[PDB]
DNA sequence: AGTCGTTGCTGATTGGCGTTGCCACCTCCAGTCTGGCCC
DNA sequence: GGGCCAGACTGGAGGTGGCAACGCCAATCAGCAACGACT
């Protein structure tokens, strides 16, 4: 029995001006091909299927096309709602998805399901647990919910020799975050302790975009996004985990490298250094244009240095997406810094500054 | 953006169908071209067609629609304007037309027929007013409110940017720099303060304090506060451009909440002055330099490759006009095509490329050269 | 074989900040019951399924619930794009609906297909044609006029219909199958599409009109209309869904099925007294849900804060008022009979009388208004 | 109201003290006199000095007071403007001056000192700012908002009356014709209606009905309604004036609640259209005719005999400028004396007497002819 | 030991800002006519 | 010579916007009364 574990697809994410449609398509077809090759029994997607609560048209077409192509393969599939995914966007099509060997869970409290093998015999217990909204149920509340949900699954399994799998979309101690990772439970919880997970035979988690073994035990994993969703993780290869079970216990876990189709590179240093670093692509003729983040270390005006940057790039098969200085322009500074610069001109009493900062941050988060 | 061809039919004094195609033999050099002719001949009407076909508006008339249309010539049943422009190496066509009922001049005005289509592909991109306006704003980067301030300088409105309200100036700056999150923050802060105040009818005082700092409906306060950096970045380019146009003055940002630009008089021992005190010609040159800088502020995203201005040169003497024309000729080296409306004999003699809008006496109509007829 | 003809659902439409979710759900359930009762083979939805390109979540939920509950009956379903809904929005679910006994068409060029009966035998040739957007069927070219472009569009759409019907006939061949046709465009039996340009199909199920009617006296070309009242101008009219039957490869008959009204609405005219008299008819009725009213107060220069009056009149009633308006439009300006009169010569009372003479009031209030006006001149002196 | 003498000291680019007398050997014929010179020389400064002396205010600067004085020349501690004008055959004198603390080129702006006096006997009639403004308004009949519409036409604001909003046109007309009672009637009606309403009756209903007819705050509604006769008289006078200034167009009021004027193009079979469609030169001529009609309207109550046109002559072509100048000469042959500022080379020859203003080799200052030096 | 120059302390005006209504553009229709032909 | 049928429209209403006239509150300005500031 085999299961492919992936998460944080972030479908429909607009990377600056660019879009990730081609990357997502070339990932989904490869995933279907590898699923057929390894004759996997199920595919699990634990959170952040869509970049936002109102996905664009093409993202939904990609999702539906992938689900349709799944039928030709024969594997069962599970969808979970992440922190960015929204109920009434994944949960609205749930009833149609049932007819296509796919179960979609977005709201908590769903009873554990028996995941069938390719032959129709029971294979495991799923314990579908999506990103738990605090309003739907704190550290103990997550723990006892997990224990109670696992206990209910344990009662369902009885004495049958089947593995028990659990799901979750949450941050854990010892994890490494990124810029694209949106934080959760800003005012109530800081991190979940890895030792409070119920003794399930395997745990599938998302939220973190970097593959990590958490807590030191093998049966808990972060699978991470399948494509680079930020410029700080371009060089790291992305993984999808093919877990295996036998005689009701974990057998082995394997990492599969997702073939990169969209090159992305980050430049550094002064303009003189960048004029040499750009020669990596001189007359190379990369048929997919490379996406570049340029961390120029100068004090010159951004709206003036971008002109010469574009002039240098025009002779190369490259496309620059972002330029950042390592006087200031409004496109550079953070909203928090800009608001603080307003607070500085006002009286600098911390007793009110802390409350005003919290209020401004919660307002900005309500915009986002 | 640059204009490839202009086709108009029965607008103002230009009865008939006229097609002006640039990139021909006379306009191949991208050099200076001037539209000349008597007053009331329809010179501005040529520039009105370009704005009409693109943004369904003209500088003189707020809107043209079924309910009113004062642009189509009298004793005529239809009018249309169509322009070909090129953005990032790909050509597009905009089309706006209107016909009177039963083809009779007394008939009621029908709804306009608008389109937007690629020139080489031929595929239609938009067919409705709102769809066409939004798509062309996204494609060009600039809608009408930015076209009329950074690409076409209408008659008597060159000083619109300087004389505009700080609210309008900040809104234009956000439109060009795409920084509306600050306005959204301010607006929602004001809305939440109002909601808390009504729920009262210790959170209320803190909400009111934050509202007094950055809160305002439609985000006036925080927009104005945030756009100061953009104003400074614009002032830098404005000084760079103005150094060639008029060497006496330099620009410097006002140190006040209402974002404004002061001026530094280098001849008067660098004494700084308010911008209201400038002369007419000095204010025209300052506004021209500031508009050129405003079109250079977004050069990396969506470059603008043409500039049209309307009889702003009448306020300049024979020497300042010569300096301004030398600066414009030097800027023409960059490849920005400049079109000027004027009556000054000196500059009319200087510029060799002309579009003569000849006038027909008595009838009140006018015609171009025979080569532009169709 | 039997099919239904419906269109203009306009799912997700907001009607004066109100939502039609319950009404649409009730209509869909009734349609499912009717299909089960009448043993229908297919259902055709001629465009305007969604009221916008990006329908809200509950509209998509209703569409999904309908298309999943239709699986019990086993009857086919055809959904076409209108001028309202989005081609990409409908093409989102094309392949997923292809597994659910449902076919959706949004783009042009989709080849004719054979509708199977409930037992799987070939029943009819569908020949699906959605709302033909101009960007799909024509290529713009420079040097044309506003009417010439429309003429080219009409010629192109007529040619498209003719060619697609020829292909459908080629597909049919010899088997006695009625070639149904579909479209979502305006016909008048100019910018409209003439009815005589339609191909000689056995049936043409059109859309874009919310009122059920026959075009050109040809019973095989019909507008099914909306199944629910989408505006106050059609509140009192009954809504129909056509039930079409075919026999031996030719059209047999058309039957109109009344859609029961779920949310009652009414419109009122006249002065405030007439409004009160018409509201008297709802004094004691258990109304579930409350009836929605449009009130058009005939103007006699009452000029009062009528919103408060309506709120007070309808407060105790089981009535919710969505809109009230009045026809108060009139110009107010002086006509100078001759240039010899200047504002210094005319007295204040004379100017006020000139003002009042432009209003068509009577002596029942003219005397009192003149007295009130003279009181102002009295108190300034 | 005729300007006899003008004295100014250290305003804008005109350093030092100067006086211009319009009764000397030049200006004896009361003909056209053209203030000429390069841009930024102090031409507009002369008219600004006149306006400042009369009404403590400038077309460019909203107010000059104890603060924000920016009309005074740099590195200078005192400025003053004095004029002599004649009304009803007797002459007066107006004076406005401001000096810096301790007579330093920096320091606090002291409160300005103003006065108004007769030249017949030297008696001081008013010295307070408010009293001087009230007394000069009563004496002349022209406030600032009427002086700047009838006698002085600033550059770019010639069409201000044409493009003004209805409220500020009706308010101008009622004050010009001395028919202000209708505004007070609306104010009283609105106040009575509001007072009746706040107590909460059929009397309130009658008050509401009366308010809907004529009542409005600040007296806008009934004033706009009543001033139709005044606008018709004004447009009659303007049409009579315009027949000789520009023969193509006529003027008439439109059937609308807003006080607006439409043109009747006599060339195109009397096709009537709105003034928004007028060309720049045609609108300049229409506005000049309307200003002359404004002057002629009150000629039976208080006569104004001076007119100053700052700019807008450039908008006209040569073949029209000569006709406009011929009409101006015909008007000047009467008691009215008119002065025109322009840079166009055609007007250099036609006007023989010029108040030349010259800059000095980039020092930042300027001086006019030494014969005007004090 | 007399004169003036500069600076706070009070009424008025007044102009932006928010508020409540009040007018301009799309997308599907029922009411309004007007001329020709046959009995 | 009159009635019926066939063309040809058409302005119009439910949604969206923008702006207009008020009511309000913070800001500004012109007179007074000292207060200092010189010869
Ligand atoms: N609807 C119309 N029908 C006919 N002529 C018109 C119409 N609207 C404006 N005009 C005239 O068309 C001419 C346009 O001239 P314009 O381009 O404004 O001249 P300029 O370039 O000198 O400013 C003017 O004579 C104007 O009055
Ligand atoms: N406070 C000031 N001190 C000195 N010069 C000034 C001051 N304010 C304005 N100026 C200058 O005085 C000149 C006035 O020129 P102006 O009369 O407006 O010229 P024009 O008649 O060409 O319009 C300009 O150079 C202006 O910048
Ligand atoms: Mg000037
Ligand atoms: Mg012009
Ligand atoms: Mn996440
Ligand atoms: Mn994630």
């Amino acid at each position: 029995m085999r299961i492919l574990h992936t998460s944080d697809w972030h479908l429909g994410q607009n990377f600056y001006s660019k879009s990730r449609e081609a990357e997502h398509q070339a990932f989904l077809d490869w995933l279907l091909e590898t699923a057929q090759t390894h004759q996997v029994d199920a595919i699990i997607v634990a959170g952040d299927v869509f970049d936002t609560g109102s996905p664009p048209s093409y993202a939904r077409t990609l999702y539906n096309r992938f689900v349709v192509n799944l039928q030709q393969t024969g594997c069962h599939l599970v969808v979970l709602a992440g922190n960015q995914d929204s109920v009434a966007t994944l949960n609205e099509s749930r009833d149609i998805m049932a007819f296509l060997n796919t179960t979609v869970v977005a709201s908590a409290g769903h009873a554990p399901q028996i995941l069938p093998r390719r032959d129709g015999t029971p294979g495991a217990v799923l314990c579908p647990i999506p990103f738990l909204r605090p309003r739907d149920i704190l550290l103990a509340a997550i723990t006892d919910y997990y224990q109670q949900h696992y206990a209910d699954a344990c009662k369902l399994r009885g004495d049958q020799p089947l593995p028990i799998i659990a799901t979750g979309h949450l941050t854990t101690v010892g994890a490494s975050k990124s810029d694209a990772v949106r934080d959760i439970y800003i005012g109530t919880l800081d991190a979940f302790p890895a030792q409070n997970f119920p003794p399930a035979d395997y745990i599938a988690l998302g939220h973190i975009h970097r593959a990590q073994i958490i807590g030191g035990m093998e049966h808990v994993r972060y699978c991470g996004s399948p494509i680079p969703l930020s410029f700080d993780e371009c060089g790291k290869s992305k993984y999808v985990h093919l877990v295996t079970f036998s005689n009701g216990k974990l057998e082995s876990v394997e990492n599969l490298n997702v073939p990169v189709t969209q090159p992305m590179a980050v430049l550094k240093g002064d303009l003189a250094s960048i004029t040499a670093q750009l020669e990596q692509w001189r007359d190379v003729s990369q048929e997919p244009p490379v996406w570049l983040d340029i961390e120029i270390t100068t004090d010159e005006y951004l709206h003036d240095i971008q002109r010469k940057i574009q002039a240098l790039t025009e002779s190369l098969p490259v496309e620059v997406l972002l330029v950042r200085r390592s006087r200031e322009t409004l496109s550079e500074l953070s909203v928090e810094e800009v608001f603080n610069r307003r607070l500085a001109l006002e009286e600098l009493d911390e007793s009110q500054q802390q409350r005003l900062q919290h209020l401004f941050t919660t307002t900005l988060h309500t915009l986002a | 953006m640059k204009i490839l061809s202009l086709r108009l039919k029965n607008l103002n004094s230009l009865k008939g169908e006229w097609k002006i195609d640039f990139t021909r033999e006379p306009f191949a050099s991208n050099g200076l071209f001037a539209i000349t002719g008597p007053t009331g001949a329809g010179k501005t009407t040529l520039l009105d067609a370009i704005c009409l076909a693109l943004y369904h508006e003209t500088p003189r008339l707020s809107n043209v629609s079924q309910s009113q249309n004062d642009l189509m010539t009298r004793d005529t049943a239809e009018c249309l304007a169509e322009v070909e422009f090129e953005v990032k190496g790909e050509a597009y066509r905009a089309f706006w037309s209107q016909n009177r009922a039963r083809n009779q001049p007394d008939g009621n005005l029908q709804v306009p027929r608008v389109e937007l289509a690629r020139c080489a592909d031929g595929k239609i991109l938009a067919d409705k007013v709102k769809d066409k306006l939004e798509l062309t704003a996204t494609l060009t980067g600039l809608d009408y409110g930015r076209f009329t301030r950074s690409m076409l300088l209408s008659q008597g409105q060159f000083a619109a940017f300087l004389n505009a309200k700080p609210k309008e100036r900040a809104e234009l700056l956000e439109e060009l720099t795409g920084t509306e999150i600050y306005g959204q923050i301010s607006a929602m802060v004001f809305e939440q303060h109002k909601s808390a105040r009504t729920e009262l009818e210790q959170q209320v005082e803190d909400w009111g304090y934050l509202n007094s700092l950055i809160g305002s409906k439609e985000g006036d306060k925080f927009r104005k506060f945030a756009q100061g950096l953009t104003l400074d970045n614009l002032v830098h380019l404005a000084n760079q451009q103005l150094t060639r146009l008029h060497g006496r003055y330099l620009l410097q940002r006002k140190a006040s909440e209402a974002l404004e630009v002061e001026v530094v008089d280098t001849w008067q021992a660098d004494a700084v002055r308010d911008t209201r005190t400038l002369s007419g010609g000095e204010s025209f040159l300052v506004s021209l330099a500031l508009a050129l800088a405003l079109s250079d502020l977004v050069s990396h995203k969506t470059r603008i490759d043409s500039l049209f201005l309307d009889e702003g040169f009448g306020t300049l003497d024979s020497e300042t006009l010569d300096t301004a024309l030398d600066a414009l000729d030097a800027l023409n080296a960059s490849g920005k095509t400049i079109g000027v409306i004027s009556h000054v004999e000196a500059m009319k003699e200087r510029i060799p490329v002309q579009i003569k809008v000849k006038k027909i006496n008595g009838l009140g109509y006018s015609k171009l050269e025979s080569t532009f007829a169709v």
